């Protein structure tokens, strides 16, 4: 878990090999690439309440808002199960208006 | 661990608090207190040095 102890980047494996008077390690590392640009926001205001992401980050491609994990781009529609509410949004800086879908209400119909 | 990636400072403090078990909800509602405490601490350490 410590960074740069063995290998440059995130660590996956290692293999030991012998030498005449020493050892040789073949570390296996995982490195991201092919990045992009996006617009973020720390919280979502809806119905007077503030929704925060559970484990991830809010992103927007210009006209819609999704939640994605930190290390890989995989957009998902914001729901009421992957986001948690905490108080009312009147002191947080960076709030943006939006709507949050729920499955129970359409399910009951 | 690769190429540099831009990120706002507040969303980095949120991650660093979430890492140590404190939920990110604490940071976004107590930002001014943290900023003031950090500024006071840095001033005190500068004066001590
Ligand atoms: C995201 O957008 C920013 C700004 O629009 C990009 O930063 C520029 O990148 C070009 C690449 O050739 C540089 O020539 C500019 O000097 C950069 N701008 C500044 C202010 O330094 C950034 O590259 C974009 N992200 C990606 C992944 O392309
Ligand atoms: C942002 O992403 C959304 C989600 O994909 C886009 O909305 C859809 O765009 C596709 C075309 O790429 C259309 O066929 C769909 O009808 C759109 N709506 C839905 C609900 O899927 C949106 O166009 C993207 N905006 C930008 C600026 O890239
Ligand atoms: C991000 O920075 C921009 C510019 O530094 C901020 O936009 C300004 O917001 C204030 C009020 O918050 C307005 O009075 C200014 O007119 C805005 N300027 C521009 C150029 O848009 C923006 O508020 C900042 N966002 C966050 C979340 O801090
Ligand atoms: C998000 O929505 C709220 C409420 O719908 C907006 O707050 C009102 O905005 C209107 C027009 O900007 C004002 O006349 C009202 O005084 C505001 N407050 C209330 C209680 O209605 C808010 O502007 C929207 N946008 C953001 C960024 O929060
Ligand atoms: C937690 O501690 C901080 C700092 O010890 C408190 O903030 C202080 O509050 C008093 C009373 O309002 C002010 O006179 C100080 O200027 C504040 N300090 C700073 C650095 O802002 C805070 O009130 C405490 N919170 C609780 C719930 O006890």
């Amino acid at each position: 878990k410590r960074v740069d102890f063995c290998g440059k980047g995130y660590h996956l494996m290692s293999f030991p090999q012998s030498a005449p008077h020493g050892v040789v390690f073949l570390h296996v590392t995982y490195v991201p690439a092919q990045e992009k640009n996006f617009t973020t926001a720390p919280a979502i205001c809806h119905d007077g309440k503030a929704h925060f992401p559970r484990e991830g980050v809010f992103v927007s491609n210009g006209t819609h808002w999704f939640v994605t994990q930190r290390n890989f781009y995989e957009p998902q529609i914001i729901t009421t199960d992957n986001t948690f509410v905490s108080g009312n949004c009147d002191v947080v800086i960076g709030i943006v208006n939006n709507t949050v879908y729920d499955p129970l209400q359409p399910e009951l119909d | 661990a690769g190429a540099a990636l831009q990120i706002p400072f507040a969303m980095q403090m949120a991650y660093r608090f979430n890492g140590i078990g404190v939920t990110q909800n604490v940071l976004y509602e107590n930002q001014k207190l943290i900023a003031n405490q950090f500024n006071s601490a840095i001033g005190k350490i500068q004066d001590s040095l």
